[PDB]
């Protein structure tokens, strides 16, 4: 019944994202040709296999896949929000409100943290990325195709954080204080993402996404404990400012010394527009200052951690 | 609630893939602009010798475009009929030119002119083919 | 009493004489994307044939601009690389499309190719010099 | 005195533009060297004179002349306006307030139209254009060069326009009834302008803009007079409807039909984006309804002067 289930979508966010999903879904695997062509698949999977190896390249249909799983995702926070963490996060209980705002919230966090973080270091284990070792986000720059794992997981996140910025600019409600800080991450996240994919600077952002998920899925487990607070709060929390400084400092500061000393001499570094090949003394600047935002956003965020961690040591 | 914004912010970005995606595009079929600039030395008359001098990424293809574009653009046809030739160095490899400051015989070397002069451009085209327009 | 109205209105006014006026000058500089149309007809392999046909707007100018825009942006050189020839029709003026259905034989046909078929490109260029990228 | 200037400039309105123009004729003529270099000269001069001949081309240095005797004409509106009429438009009286404000600005109207009428007559007499003789608007078409009087006179025109639509927009006091149609005609005209100029089909402008003048030029004498009411009144404006008629409505009709018919066969008629050839069978739908909204407007004037003839005969 059109506007009866209007309002019963109205108790049931998601349904709506599902809907979509599983008829998309519906007609591509119904069709039996669950092949290359078609259109559905364009929508569904990740498209541009060069030849019959693992790897991919890029085109419109990335961004029709951004978007199909943009829609996915909506559906995917809805969903696990109220029907996994409501219950689970009143079914033992913390009786408030704004309380259980951010058990919600912080929960879904720490979920799709925990999805997205061991996947990327799965993605960086079986490659020459291991241990964050620069030596090889360079050695072969132009990198215009990658294998399987690594762009669906690029793809995944570019989707994952356009549809949190797809949520935040549309007010369905507005949040607390930390409304504007937390737009310009998103913006600076998603310039990272998109400008890294498109001038095939990919593995270099991969580690990026590697400490900033670890850093996150840490923070957001020490801040559950925090609204949901025990005896365990305090060594998370000291386990997190460990793990904070380690990696987002030492790791981002190290890779910002790599991109000066082996951005000049670990590769091609003549600038050539024929062969789209980039990496040059007029995208050193570019990128040294566009992942020293990144930097400076972790001093602040650092420089609040520290006060934090003294007014809670003095209390 | 508000959707105009949503589809504000959201033109924009893709407006800005777009142009980014064009950026790219654009300068990848025509890159001889960035890298290749027109050296052109005029002999008596309306005669000129063009080439081009370039880095390691004037290779010859960017010395043939450049040159055609000058050829085709600094003279015009349709005030009188002009003819041209276009003369390739074959001791040298495609990717010829060192980054810095002496780059050494450029890979292609054209005569162009009129045809008030043309006696003159099959003087200097010894044996290459003349081409007219 | 508004300015910002004004500039508003001059702003837009002055943009769209400097939009008219590129328009006319990049039109012009590069006219045979409107007048003429790269037919190619491929040989045996990665050999290809092309050629030009458009109205008389198509001179030989325009011929010749088509041909060399379709041989350096459809074949990388950074792949492997090419060699083309270009081979003039001289029992023909300047101009010399009619207009209608029935345009002829046309002023410019170029053979291009790569070289693992390069020999294939050196029988079709019969005399005509060969040109490497 | 800045201030009690400012305050003698708000008594005399034209004393700045006035101040910017002998500052810069001061400097162009003091300088000697009244050649076509320096700067000055591409402001104050038509440029572009090809060769040592009577035919001038187009460029940039057209748009600074335009600009610089739109400035001219803001000068020239109020100094004529105060100093000549109001003292004659008062002289001898008329007693009111916006009935001496719009004697004031018809009495402008019937000024720079009676220069500007007898000019373009004058124009096309010494040309092929003799008469209404469209055979000759496309004999040549592409017309890349005019001569010295037809330039001159195609860009004061440009810029008298330019500044009366500057001295719309900038609303400085709002006047009646007429105000938006009176901007659409002022749009249209330097549509008619620029398109004209820019495209080369400035031969087939120039008769246009010596209908409309005359036309202007009867209608400003027959409304001063009836803003001044004397038994001459009925008279001119008799004459003026005969006028209207036969120079509006015949002459551009048969301008129209000339469109059609020696648009086709009458020179160039096949497009070459080389040669800067426009006239083709895709330019020929512009010209048309871009001419034919003129001809729309003519009609609706038409009509309301109909109604304005039957009530004052009627009274
Ligand atoms: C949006 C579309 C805007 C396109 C017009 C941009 C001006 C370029 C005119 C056409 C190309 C051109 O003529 O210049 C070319 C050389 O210049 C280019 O092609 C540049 C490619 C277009 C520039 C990209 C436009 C949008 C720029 C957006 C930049 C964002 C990314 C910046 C990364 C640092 C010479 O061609 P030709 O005259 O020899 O023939
Ligand atoms: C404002 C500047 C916008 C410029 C970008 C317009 C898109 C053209 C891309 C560059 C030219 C191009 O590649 O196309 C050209 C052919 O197309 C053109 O050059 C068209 C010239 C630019 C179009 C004018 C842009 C503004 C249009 C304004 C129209 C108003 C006037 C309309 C009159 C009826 C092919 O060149 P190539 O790829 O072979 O090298």
């Amino acid at each position: 019944i059109w506007f009866s289930f209007r309002e019963i979508s109205y108790r049931h966010a998601w349904i709506a994202p599902l809907m979509i999903l599983i008829a998309v879904y519906s007609a591509y695997f119904t069709s039996g040709n669950t092949t290359k062509t078609n259109v559905l698949h364009r929508f569904v999977a990740v498209s541009y296999q060069i030849g019959d190896t693992n790897a991919y390249g890029k085109g419109i249909n990335d961004l029709c896949f951004v978007f199909y799983y943009m829609i996915f995702f909506t559906f995917l926070r809805e969903f696990l929000m109220d029907v996994v963490i409501r219950p689970f996060a009143i079914r033992l209980h913390v009786t408030s409100k704004h309380r259980i705002k951010r058990i919600m919230e912080q929960m879904y966090a720490i979920f799709y943290t925990g999805v997205s973080g061991p996947f990327g270091i799965y993605c960086m284990y079986h490659s020459d990325l291991w241990f964050f070792n620069t030596k090889a986000m360079y050695r072969t720059y132009p990198d215009f195709t990658n294998p399987f794992l690594f762009k669906v997981f690029y793809l995944g996140q570019a989707a994952f954080w356009a549809q949190q910025a797809c949520i935040l600019v549309l007010q369905l409600e507005k949040p607390r204080k930390d409304h504007n800080e937390l737009t310009f991450h998103h913006i600076v996240t998603l310039l990272l993402i998109w400008s890294s994919y498109v001038f095939h600077f990919t593995k270099m952002g991969l580690p990026i996404y590697i400490t900033m998920d670890v850093s996150d899925f840490l923070l957001s487990f020490s801040k559950t404990l925090n609204y949901l607070d025990s005896g365990l709060a305090f060594f998370s929390f000291a386990i997190f400012v460990v793990a904070w400084i380690y990696l987002r400092h030492y790791i981002n500061l190290k890779i910002l010394w790599s991109v000066l000393t082996q951005f000049r001499t670990e590769g091609n570094y003549v600038l050539n527009f024929a062969t789209q090949q980039y990496k040059c003394w007029i995208s050193l600047p570019i990128v040294f200052v566009l992942i020293g935002a990144l930097q400076l956003v972790n001093l602040y965020w650092l420089f609040l951690i520290f006060r934090v961690l003294y007014r809670i040591l003095w209390r | 609630p508000k959707i105009f914004n949503l589809f504000r912010v959201c033109f924009i970005s893709l407006l800005l893939i777009a142009a980014v995606e064009y950026f790219k595009y654009g300068t990848r079929i025509n890159y001889e602009w960035f890298h290749c600039t027109p050296i052109k030395e005029p002999q008596s008359g309306s005669v000129i010798k063009l080439w081009a001098r370039g880095g390691p990424s004037c290779d010859k293809r960017g010395e043939y475009k450049t040159i055609v574009k000058r050829i085709t653009r600094d003279y015009e046809p349709n005030d009188e009929h002009l003819s041209f030739c276009i003369i390739e160095n074959d001791n040298v490899p495609p990717v010829h030119y060192p980054i810095h400051e002496d780059k050494g015989e450029p890979g292609y070397v054209a005569y162009v002119g009129y045809d008030t002069d043309s006696e003159l451009v099959q003087e200097l085209c010894a044996d290459s083919t003349i081409y007219h327009m």
